[PDB]
């Protein structure tokens, strides 16, 4: 791709099934 | 083949899967075909007699 | 459904819940 750019992509399950 | 052959090359798509297309073309969702397919087929064979 | 195939449906979540 021409143009990406570097970012974090959040994930909602990480934090959960943690706990 | 569908609505294929109108765009380009005609691809072959079996019959139900096509209605199935067109049944989400229309806001239905296609296991809804598949679940009454002998009763749409009986309806549409109806419908041309 | 007529034409119905068996097969597996992969699932993202049970692995990683696993950790
Ligand atoms: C969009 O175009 C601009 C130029 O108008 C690009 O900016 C240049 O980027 C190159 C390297 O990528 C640098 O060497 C130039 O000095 C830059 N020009 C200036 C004056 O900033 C820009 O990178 C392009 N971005 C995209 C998304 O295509
Ligand atoms: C996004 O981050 C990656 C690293 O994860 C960058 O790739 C690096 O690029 C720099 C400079 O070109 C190098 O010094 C590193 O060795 C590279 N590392 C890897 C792992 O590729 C990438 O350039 C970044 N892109 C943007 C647009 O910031
Ligand atoms: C939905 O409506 C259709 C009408 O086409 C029903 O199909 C008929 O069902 C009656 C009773 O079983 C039969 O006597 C007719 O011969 C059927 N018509 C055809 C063309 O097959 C269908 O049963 C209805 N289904 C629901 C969920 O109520
Ligand atoms: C599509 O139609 C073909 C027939 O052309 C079906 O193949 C037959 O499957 C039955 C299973 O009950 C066999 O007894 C026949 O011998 C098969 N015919 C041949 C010559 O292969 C096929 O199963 C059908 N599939 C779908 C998705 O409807
Ligand atoms: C998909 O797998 C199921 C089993 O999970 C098959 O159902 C079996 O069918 C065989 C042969 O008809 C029977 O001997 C078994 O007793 C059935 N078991 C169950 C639990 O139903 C089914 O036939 C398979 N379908 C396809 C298309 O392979």
């Amino acid at each position: 791709v021409i143009g990406i750019v570097n970012n974090t992509v959040y994930d909602p399950l990480q934090p959960e099934l943690d706990s | 083949s569908g609505w294929t052959f109108g765009a380009g090359a005609a691809l072959q798509i079996p019959f139900a899967m096509q209605m199935a297309y067109r049944f989400n073309g229309i806001g239905v969702t296609q296991n809804v075909l598949y679940e009454n397919q002998k009763l749409i087929a009986n309806q549409f064979n109806s419908a041309i007699g």
